[PDB]
């Protein structure tokens, strides 16, 4: 969950 | 551009970022992925060519954003290279590159390349 | 890093960036393409991501050139992502995006993409 | 995918390609670039592979296209990299590159990348 | 080009790539990994722009190979895309593509951007 | 007028 | 070990 | 001669 994504 | 750049921009995936273009080519904010919380805010800092130019030509810019804040270190950086094109519907077409940090073998597999388009809707 | 990405690059073609990393992720500079004059120096600002990491990765970094000076107003931005991979031989290994600013009909071919390794020597 | 694959994709530029997914992984075909003259229509061949896989994940494929034919030689090529999605809206997404043959001074600004999506509609 | 492209390359990682250029354009060949083993090969196809042109310019190709064969299927394609210069030191200077077959919502993360050189030697 | 892009 | 890199 | 080249 990559703080480039979506979510988180 | 300038004016018409700073602002919040949303893109297709639910990410916001909110920028202030400098009188000198600067470009400084905060990048947030999602949720709506303070751990996913980060840095951001880029550059924006005025030109502009007399052929309704976009501005090019660019800007990069580092994994960490105080709350998670994803040890990458994402540039993101496009250009904003303004009136009614404005938007800011990107090609992004992300890095990861590697060990020296696995380096030839370290960046992500993706694209993004915002909006100020 | 940090300490170690602070100081001057050269990459393969002749260009050269002198750097600061500072403590909490900015990277500021300046980036001289030739010849070795002011006409030729741009602003360069980036973020890298400090963990950094146990396991010898590199240091994931990232900024952007706009190219416009007092001199040269290339109506363009190329923003570097790559790692920072410090020791007795260090690198700064990326791959690069160009954009110019077009028309939307030219929208198309607006992106150059490219790479670079800088070295200290 | 394969049987899914085969048939008549379009893009948001207007561009045709008719390709057809053989039973070991390639791809052949033509791409027509508009007009809708025999002058804009160039051969393409690619691979896909064929998992594929139990969780919906798409069926990764290329394509090249060299743009060479009996009217035009644009000394270019371009790779199409996605993955294919079948179903009710079915779609093909991919980055591309396009390389064009340059002197040795001019390689660094020799390759643009992009971006595609094709429709059966 | 053609002749000069037919044979074996090498990159600098230790992969090999085997290939045929035909008269109009066509690139057949196997690809393989490493350790010299059957299992390590996939079967390549691109397409190569003959001009070729009367200063020097390099000869634009591209080729795709997806990676499943009869002891692997690793759920991707990669496409290269580059330009062939002969001579003393004949290469084929190259970027890449490598896109892996994702659900919908990793789709953004599922093309990975490298570059590579094969020489004879 | 590259045959990629629209028209050619 | 994706069959891209070094070995496999 | 793009400012990102050799020379200029």
């Amino acid at each position: 969950c990559h703080p480039q994504g979506p979510p988180c | 551009a300038e004016a018409g750049i700073t602002g919040t921009w949303y893109n297709q995936l639910g990410s916001t970022f909110i920028v202030t273009a400098g009188a000198d080519g600067a470009l400084t904010g905060t990048y947030e992925s999602a949720v709506g919380n303070a751990e996913s805010r980060y840095v951001l800092t880029g550059r924006y060519d005025s030109a502009p130019a007399t052929d309704g030509s976009g501005t090019a810019l660019g800007w990069t954003v580092a994994w960490k804040n105080n709350y998670r270190n994803a040890h990458s950086a994402t540039t993101w290279s496009g250009q904003y094109v303004g009136g009614a519907e404005a938007r800011i077409n990107t090609q992004w590159l992300l890095t990861s940090g590697t060990t020296e073998a696995n380096a030839w597999k370290s960046t992500l390349v993706g694209h993004d388009t915002f909006t100020k809707v």
